[PDB]
RNA sequence: GGGAUAAGUGCUGAAAGCAUCUAAGCAUGAAGCCCCCCUCAAGAUGAGAUUUCCCAACUUCGGUUAUAAGAUCCCUCAAAG
RNA sequence: UUGGCACCUCGAUGUCGGCUCAUCGCAUCCUGGGGCUGUAGUCGGUCCCAAGGGUUGGGCUGUUCGCCCAUUAAAGCGGUACGCGAGCUGGGUUCAGAACGUCGUGAGACAGUUCGGUCCCUAUCCGUCGUGGGCGUAGGAAAUUUGAGAGGAGCUGUCCUU
């Protein structure tokens, strides 16, 4: 007898949680970022439609690597022009763009759908400890 | 750094002081007021914004660009002026040097000053490879059935597609172009001109941005 | 700068180091200057 | 690590005080601030100092040498300071004193100046002794460094700018 | 011209009492990298910013309406096509 | 490269060279930066970093190559269906004519030669170069704009002075 209970937006409640970076490693936040952001940690999690919660990362600048990852993780992009390769260090891009570097890291671990496009949206990074989004009165949230 | 807005009215020639022959252009360059000032707290960057060459007053009926509409109007009111025909931001001067609603007189520029051009180049219209991006011809005769055209636009199964940027016919001309480190020859201010030396972009009326140049 | 797979001291004032995580042979004879490559 | 072990000794003039990690000493001739590494501790004796590694590892044997070796030097610069002489070799070679800058003239079509820096001066003697004096002795070397490089030794007649007691390599430039 | 680098060149420096450009630390170093220069660019759906203009009646009181600012149709044209 | 194999294509995947248009790699020809030298200087030799840009007209030959004349800073080496024939040519090569040498009794034949000898196609889709309309960008409009991105450019001689 078919009784699996199915979200749908009547019943969905989106919460904004607060995440810090700072002294984190960039894919073990990440990770646990996107697993929030699809939903994955509720028990009314539905495939079909977007169960997540929104998130904003704060102290993107002081995300760090192990290794070499500063000056030997290169992210490369090309501008479909012939010999269009760009490059640009993973140290390079947090100091430059900090908040790239971590959007792109979680959209990195969300699937390549309209849904993993919308739930991707719900991310707000920022490289300082202030961010725009009090209104939204989000609540701290402590990573593992 | 300096900036004023002007019309191409044409080309003629100057003598220098030892009979050298100096190709100029006339460019007329009246009527030029500092309509808005733009600055990092409010607008996030600093220029001055100009407005060129009055037009007329709004009226009811309007149906030219001739008279100024009513959100034009109150935008050069603010600054106490006459509704302008062009309106352009100089980025690149002090902006502390200019009050909104001042004259930008010719006098601004200095013989001998080094200056950047910047127009609209002449159009063209829809234009071969030839014309456009300057390719050699085929063979006139020998047999050939390729004169004009453009040649391969690739190689084969790799890659099986045109690059992007590959050149072909289009529309040709009418385009932003600055040329950089002409001189002020002359500036009259009986008649509001300034003599710059050699040629600019664009058709005559066309309208012309001076600028202190950049590069020194 | 000799350059070569095989880095190895020429003399006996030859001193082998390590250097960037590369093979050298630094000596009092400029001609034995060898990184391993 | 031996050298690590070695034990400073502190002159009666020169003080060290340490607050964590970063430590500085003052002196007669000067003030020398700087951050150790943050894993090695200090007995602090009223006449000596003493650096501690908390392991045997590579890493803490290595930071233990360079460790001592650094505070060591920093006392020893506010005590003697350190200096390093350079002489010029060739017909025409020439330093002056610019007020506090040193301008050179050694086979070029220009002089060449050298700015002087904080806590260091640079003296000429007959014209082709030049010598760099400071407490940093990591200074000292750079500075004289860059002098040297201005123009270095070339080996068929030795001209050029050497530290002098420097060995400079000679050949037979001309031969049938 | 600026910033960071390559091969290099060094300073200080231990592991390894010496030595050592390297481990920590500090310099310097290419027409190359990132800028500086020129052009396009907010369908940048993340759709940004500034200045100015317009602003009421009627309503089953959700909403509608033709009008406003404005822009077009049509017409005379060219620097544009 | 010369091959080996015979896996796609024989209800057809056009084949050498040239022309037009390029694009990429670096194992770098020049220009830039270096080390060693049996580097005096001017020159060189050899190796390392470096792909930004640049890297010529002619004589002969179908030629590619190659030799030669004259230059240049230099006259790079390769991949892209030995790039590119629904872009061009058609000299060679691979039809039918004819001929020479040669082989064959002969009909004929020859990576031997010689002279002659039909190159079709109105672009549907992606791709590419231009140029418009719709809606969106939480009121409707006119101007001025930031710059996330993207593209362009990037070469070098000689002489004078020191
Ligand atoms: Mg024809
Ligand atoms: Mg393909
Ligand atoms: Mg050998
Ligand atoms: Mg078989
Ligand atoms: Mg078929
Ligand atoms: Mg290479
Ligand atoms: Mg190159
Ligand atoms: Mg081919
Ligand atoms: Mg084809
Ligand atoms: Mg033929
Ligand atoms: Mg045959
Ligand atoms: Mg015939
Ligand atoms: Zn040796």
């Amino acid at each position: 007898m078919r009784q699996t209970f199915m979200a749908n937006e009547s019943n969905i409640e989106r919460k904004w949680y607060v995440i810090d970076a700072e002294g984190q490693t960039l894919g073990r936040l990440s990770s646990e970022v996107a697993s929030i952001l699809r939903g994955k940690n509720k028990v009314t999690y539905t495939p079909h439609v977007d169960t997540g919660d929104y998130v904003i990362v704060i102290n993107a600048s002081k995300i760090e690597f192990t290794g070499n990852k500063e000056t030997d993780k290169v992210y490369y992009r090309h501008s479909n022009h012939p010999g269009g390769i760009k490059s640009i260090t993973a140290g390079e891009l947090r100091r430059t763009n900090p908040e790239r570097l971590i959007e792109n890291s979680i959209k990195g671990m969300l699937p390549s759908t309209r849904l993993g496009e919308k739930q991707g949206k719900k991310l707000f990074v920022y490289g300082g400890a202030e961010h725009p989004h009090a209104a939204q009165q989000p609540e701290n949230y402590e990573l593992r | 750094t300096k900036g004023i807005l002007g019309r191409k009215i044409g080309m003629t020639q100057v003598f220098g002081e030892n009979g050298e022959l100096i190709p100029v252009t006339v460019v007329e360059a009246k009527e030029n007021v500092v309509l808005q000032k733009k600055t990092v707290e409010v607008d996030g960057y600093n220029a001055i914004q100009v407005g060129f060459e009055d037009k007329k007053a709004y009226k009811k009926d309007a149906k030219s660009n001739k008279y100024a509409n009513k959100p034009a109007e109150g935008h050069a009111k603010k600054a106490d002026a006459a509704p302008k025909r062009f309106i352009r931001e100089f980025r690149n001067v002090d902006v502390d040097a200019y009050e909104v609603g001042q004259e930008v007189s010719v006098d601004t520029f200095v013989a001998g000053d080094v200056i950047d051009v910047t127009g609209v180049s002449k159009g063209k219209g829809f234009q071969g490879a030839i014309k456009r991006h300057g390719q050699s011809r085929g063979p006139m005769s020998h047999g050939s059935h390729f004169h004009r055209a453009p040649g391969s636009v690739g190689m084969a199964s790799d890659a099986s597609r045109v690059f992007k940027g590959q050149k072909m016919p289009g529309r040709m001309g009418g385009n932003t172009v600055t040329v950089q480190n002409l001189e002020v020859v002359q500036v009259d201010t009986e008649n509001k001109v300034i003599l710059v030396k050699g040629n600019v972009p664009g058709p005559k009326k066309g309208l012309v941005e001076i600028r202190t140049s950049i590069k020194k | 700068m000799k350059v070569r797979p095989s880095v190895k001291p020429i003399c006996e004032k030859c001193k082998v180091i390590k250097r960037k995580g590369k093979v050298m042979v630094i000596c009092e004879n400029p001609k034995h200057k060898q990184r391993q490559g | 690590s031996r050298v690590g072990k070695k034990i400073i000794d502190i002159p009666s003039d020169v003080t060290v005080t340490f607050d964590g990690n970063h430590v500085t000493v003052k002196g007669p001739k000067g003030e020398l601030s700087r951050t150790l590494n943050e894993r090695m501790t200090f007995k602090q004796e009223e006449n000596t100092i003493e650096v501690v590694r908390p392991s045997d590892s590579k890493e803490d044997r290595t930071n233990h040498g360079t460790t001592r070796a650094l505070l060591n030097n920093m006392v020893q610069g506010v005590s003697q300071g350190y200096v390093k002489v350079l002489e010029l070799v060739g017909v025409g070679y020439r330093a002056q004193m610019q007020g506090k800058d040193l301008i050179l003239n050694v086979g070029y079509s220009h002089p060449v100046e050298i700015k002087a820096e904080e806590n260091i001066t640079f003296s000429v003697e007959k014209n082709t002794v030049v010598k760099v004096e400071g407490i940093s002795k990591e200074q000292v070397g750079a500075l004289a460094s860059n002098i040297r490089s201005v123009r270095p030794p070339e080996p068929y007649k030795g001209k050029g700018i050497r530290y002098q007691g420097e060995y400079v390599r000679r050949k037979e430039g001309k031969t049938g």
